[PDB]
């Protein structure tokens, strides 16, 4: 299960 | 065994006017599990191993929905990556990022992963500890400070403690599973009175594996030439090492092949 | 920065002329990921030849399998053509059966 990068992108 | 899981995520962006390609593999013990690539014609989540085959729609359904969510930060992301290095339109770049977790056989988390690269290079990573950055760049920095306002961090160490191990864990119980290598030695003339020996690993899964040659006894690490482990195609791997040693000597040389498949070590000369 | 592509030809079964196999091109260590790739039948391309989904690795690197069905023979030679954007001119090797 992969992950769910957050805010605030790079 | 140091069990693991890996997502290794690519966007690329292409001149045009196009909005970038994404794709995102999974890997468990290095096995590619599944892939979503937004280049095909359905974006979905597909299972790229069989005993993947077992899941509900529902878990390729959510984690499609991930996908598309990740493609769209990926977007942004190289957007701002363009400004932050002063660089042009029509250019072709990527953003890579890989994530996972190390799994002890107690099931505990021993390390957990979270590094992204721009252009091939180190951009900005989580340090081991889960709660600080290290930037490789000026304009990591940026990144870093960003992250740091606003406790990404927490996120990715909630993620790679929590769901990363617990699916991990679940990937495992559905599914340990080797194939030993098969070795010979081959010879191949030189001149100069010299000869070469080609101890072949062939067939053999997983692919970490060492090979070794001996001078009666003495392992000759200085003089041995490798390559590249390699697939073979059909899910095995294939390794050779060589020594150039003195024609009639060959006697003298030992082959040894490690592989944890392997009851032994194997341990071959060159047989005519 | 460009990262050049490392290449290796070779079989997956062990030869044998005139037994059918499988030749591989495995080309590793690139960056950027658009590469092409082509396998040459004495100095003539093989036409559809198998290019499996491409991956990257722990160094960031892209890497890449094609593959073919093929007959070794006796005299019949083979290569890969490469061209990627880090090498003046395409890059071929030729398959070595020894290797
Ligand atoms: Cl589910
Ligand atoms: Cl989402
Ligand atoms: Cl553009
Ligand atoms: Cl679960
Ligand atoms: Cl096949
Ligand atoms: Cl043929
Ligand atoms: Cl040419």
């Amino acid at each position: 299960s992969g992950p769910s990068n957050t805010p605030p992108e790079i | 065994g140091p069990h693991s899981m890996r997502y290794f995520e690519t966007a690329v962006s292409r001149p045009g006017l196009e909005e970038p390609r994404y794709i995102s593999v999974g890997y468990v013990d290095n096995k590619e599990f599944v892939r979503f690539d937004s280049d095909a014609e359905n974006p979905r989540y597909e299972p790229r191993a069989p005993w993947m085959e077992q899941e509900g729609p529902e878990y390729w359904e959510r984690e499609t929905q991930k996908a598309k969510g990740q493609e769209q930060w990926f977007r942004v992301s190289l957007r701002n990556l363009l400004g932050y290095y002063n660089q042009s339109a029509g250019g072709s770049h990527t953003l890579q990022q890989m994530s996972g977790c190390d799994l002890g056989s107690d099931w505990r988390l021993l390390r957990g992963y979270l590094q992204f690269a721009y252009e091939g290079r180190d951009y900005i990573a989580l340090n081991e500890d889960l709660k600080t950055w290290t930037a490789a760049d000026m304009a990591a920095q940026i990144t870093r400070r960003k992250w740091e306002q606003s406790g990404a961090a927490e996120h990715y160490k909630a993620y790679l403690e929590g769901e990363c191990v617990e699916w991990l864990h679940r990937y495992l119980k559905n599914g340990l599973r080797t194939d030993s290598p098969k070795a010979h030695v081959t010879h191949h003339p030189r001149s100069k009175g010299e000869v070469t020996l080609r101890c072949w690993a062939l067939g053999f899964y997983p692919a970490d594996i060492t090979l070794t040659w001996q001078l009666n006894g003495e392992e000759l690490t200085q003089d041995m030439e490798l390559v590249e482990t390699r697939p073979a195609g059909d899910g095995t791997f294939q390794k050779w090492a060589s020594v150039v040693v003195p024609l009639g000597k060959e006697q003298n040389y030992t082959c040894r092949v490690y592989h944890e498949g392997l009851p032994e070590p194997l341990t071959l000369r060159w047989e005519p | 920065i460009q990262k050049t592509p490392q290449i290796q030809v070779y079989s997956r079964h062990p030869p044998e002329n005139g037994k059918p196999n499988i030749l591989n091109c495995y080309v590793t260590q690139f960056h950027p990921p658009h590469i092409e790739i082509q396998m040459l039948k004495n100095g003539k391309k093989i036409p559809k030849v198998e290019m499996s989904d491409m991956s990257f690795s722990k160094d960031w690197s892209f890497y890449i399998l094609a593959h073919t069905e093929f007959t070794p023979t006796e005299t019949d030679t083979y290569a890969c053509r490469v061209k990627h954007d880090s090498m003046a001119e395409p890059k071929t090797v030729y398959w070595d059966r020894d290797m």
